[PDB]
RNA sequence: UAAGGUGAUAUGAACCGUUAUAACCGGCGAUUUCCGAAUGGGGAAACCCAGUGUGUUUCGACACACUAUCAUUAACUGAAUCCAUAGGUUAAUGAGGCGAACCGGGGGAACUGAAACAUCUAAGUACCCCGAGGAAAAGAAAUCAACCGAGAUUCCCCCAGUAGCGGCGAGCGAACGGGGAGCAGCCCAGAGCCUGAAUCAGUGUGUGUGUUAGUGGAAGCGUCUGGAAAGGCGCGCGAUACAGGGUGACAGCCCCGUACACAAAAAUGCACAUGCUGUGAGCUCGAUGAGUAGGGCGGGACACGUGGUAUCCUGUCUGAAUAUGGGGGGACCAUCCUCCAAGGCUAAAUACUCCUGACUGACCGAUAGUGAACCAGUACCGUGAGGGAAAGGCGAAAAGAAC
RNA sequence: CGAAGGUGUGCUGUGAGGCAUGCUGGAGGUAUCAGAAGUGCGAAUGCUGACAUAAGUAACGAUAAAGCGGGUGAAAAGCCCGCUCGCCGGAAGACCAAGGGUUCCUGUCCAACGUUAAUCGGGGCAGGGUGAGUCGACCCCUAAGGCGAGGCCGAAAGGCG
């Protein structure tokens, strides 16, 4: 099918909010980072049905996590899935 | 593994005795030979390793009992 | 008798469970990452929203 | 000189894994062993 | 249930000044009480962007606990112990040696 | 149960709630990603790749379930090979792996001692492996005794470092008999009367009894020192409660408590006519476990090192009598006494603590006590198996020093 | 109305020792008589921690040397800009695979690492940054080799296939 509504839990964070996001944006395309489990169909699927707006093709690359902790304890963060969202047809930007 | 499949000997470790009583550990081994029998109630040869003092059982008791005593057990005959 | 779902012994709660992750849970979740103040509580009621419609789900096939 | 150690992450998984030790009772013996003690790597390869 | 309620007129027994009466504020998870105008302190505030930005030396009730603060008699006016009894399972705060309910 | 809460370093922000429905604690559930016996195939742990069905579908596809190996059983097909087996496929049941110690069995050392060393010892010890169970193993005499008798097994104290074994060296070391804890005996080898005929095991309940949250719980003021009183002083009260812990210094009467009385929706462990289901009473007659006892050869275990060596197991070759009978009483024979091997089941006294709760200590107090009082099998070191630290204390309250 | 501990003083006993007291400390100490020992340390190329000595001594890591002007800064031989000079140039240039894992870029800081100072940095703190039908992996296939249903063998484990 299309996949469902209850499925399309890929949608996390609608901006990554930086120069290279707002320069693509105001060029051609949206980035967003979405799941981690996200195929490229289901992130294309689910930019067309929860926003209105048309999608050519999305792309997408993993983001590995940050260490960003000092020596007497030690973290990782979380790694993360972007996808550059192009949208040509149908679009107000 | 050497096992007689109808006695069940299997091999033993025991001790190599010189004269000077010195201590070896030695293996005592059972006498199995792969022989087949005939049945006549199955109408063929049943091959088992067997022991010299296992085919004297067979002699005495009859190889359709030693045959219901291994499927008794549940070894593969 | 310390929790009541008595509003929720209903049929068709698979449309309200719908409503509650779509156009209100994504959108707690873009307002949360655009930056709003009272969204912050209303993402753990609604959290806890879909684990009641959820588990009564569980408990009647009937939906 | 070359040095002892010339790392390659196959050959060391296929050495020291988790698979590795699992294959056999005396690897399964090891990480029993680790398991015991508390480690937080069990398999140093993984 | 817990002698000490969340706004009681109560007198202190221990420290500071013993004889002063307050009422309870809030109670804490830790043993302790803020009762008003009892504990207080002069504390230092740093500069904080948007409020306190020029900080000062002000006042706050410390934490006193629920040892030293025991609950004050209108009656009787002297300090007074809490015990409770009722038959239903709703309970009721009785004073002792006055046989009134808080 | 409740007036306070949204676990800690950790403040904040937005909030929830009245003892009548926030949080907290308990019983029963719901969800439980991926790896890991991992089990749909694979694999370099937490990843790659599917197959068959069911349903939907925007034709792009999506969701869910099943699909490992072995063992037993049943069904269907089926070779050489005519019948029949072996095999193949499906279905139901069961197993796998983990875990500190105790237990039974299969293999089983050497350092060491003998002032060397080889018989001997260390020692059936360490280790490896298999198998369980809450205990395991053993167990109702072919047993001891000595002419009197005892009457299954296990464990404790004697006997007793005795008798004895021993390069009669080092060393090893019983039983008989006595005092105790605990203490019930049964079933098949076979048929009839007898056929739920007692016992035993499973299964929701009934009652008593705990367990897993809890409830109430007595009785102190004044004054001096002091930052603060629980201390000094003076006068009271409780005590089936003066075990203990904290509160600004040492509290029976400030708080939590304790002695005592009470309480369980729900689930569970022990004890009845349990209701039921299965096994199976009691009487009569009959039998009494064959490649077995025993023997030769080689070993092993009995305290017993083959010696005068009885007893048990058997790798090998042999091989009876069969209640008119056989075994044992430490070579062996006669008399006498005692008991019936070649089939099984069995509680208690017994050994142990990964874990749970309560209490105790002429036990330790940060180089001590766990390696680890601190985010320790962590940081580091090694390819790996593996090794493995250092590191506690502001104050009563941060009032943690505005300017 | 000041315990144990620490630091001086005075007195005393034959000795190990004891008593009193000034200062520090800010909560414990336990005559006398018995009882039990983890009961006394200068040595063991003793174990652990601290700190001296040599000593402000050797050394600061290829002899491919640098000079000047300006800027910033609290401070400039070392940072940035510019003009000369020198070095490598089958590399001391550039690109991958192995390996590492955020060291890449930007803003800020100079406590610790930089064998000196540092405004600088592969250092601290915050944000960013890795976009594939065609490049690799995945996937189709195989060599050496591994595992191996069934099977053969082997006290058990297991070995071979």
């Amino acid at each position: 099918m299309i996949r469902e509504e209850r499925l399309l839990k890929v949608l996390r964070a609608p901006h990554v909010s930086e120069k290279a996001s707002t320069a693509m944006e105001k060029s051609n395309t949206i980035v967003l980072k979405v799941a981690k489990d996200a195929t490229k169909a289901e992130i294309k699927a689910a930019v067309q049905k929860l926003f209105e707006v048309e999608v050519e093709v999305v792309n997408t690359l993993v983001v590995k996590g940050k260490v960003k902790r000092h020596g007497q304890r030690i973290g990782r963060r979380s790694d993360w899935k972007k996808a550059y969202v192009t949208l040509k047809e149908g679009q107000n930007l | 593994s050497r096992v007689c499949q109808v006695t069940g000997k299997r091999p033993v470790t025991g001790n190599n005795r010189s004269h000077a009583l010195n201590a070896t550990k030695r293996r005592f081994l059972p006498n199995l030979h792969s022989h087949r029998f005939w049945v006549e109630s199955e109408k063929r040869f049943v091959t088992l390793r067997v022991s010299a003092k296992g085919m004297r059982v067979i002699d005495k008791k009859g190889i359709d009992t030693v045959l219901a005593e291994l499927r008794a057990r549940g070894e593969k005959y | 008798m310390k929790a009541k779902e008595l509003r929720e012994k209903s049929v068709e709660e698979l449309n309200t469970e719908l409503l509650n992750l779509l156009r209100e849970q994504f959108n707690l979740r873009m307002q949360a990452a655009s930056g709003q103040l009272q969204q912050s509580h209303l993402l753990k009621q609604v959290r806890r929203d879909v684990a009641r419609v959820k588990t009564l789900l569980n408990e009647k096939a009937g939906a | 000189m070359k040095r002892t150690f010339q790392p390659s992450v196959l050959k060391r998984n296929r050495s020291h894994g988790f698979r590795a030790r699992m294959a056999t009772k005396n690897g399964r013996q090891v990480l029993a062993r680790r398991r015991a003690k508390g480690r937080a790597r069990l398999t140093v390869s993984k | 249930a817990a002698k000490i309620r969340r706004d009681d007129e109560v007198i202190v027994l221990t420290g500071k000044d013993k004889g002063k009466r307050g009422k309870v504020k809030n109670v804490l998870s830790s043993g302790k009480v803020i009762v008003e105008g009892i504990n207080l302190v002069k504390k230092h505030q740093k500069p904080v962007p948007a409020l306190n930005q020029p900080g000062g030396i002000v006042e706050k009730e410390a934490a006193i606990q629920v040892s030293n603060v025991a609950i004050f008699n209108a009656a009787t006016g002297k300090a007074d112990r809490v015990g409770f009894r009722f038959e239903d399972g709703k309970k009721v705060r009785f004073f002792k040696s006055n046989s009134e309910t808080i």
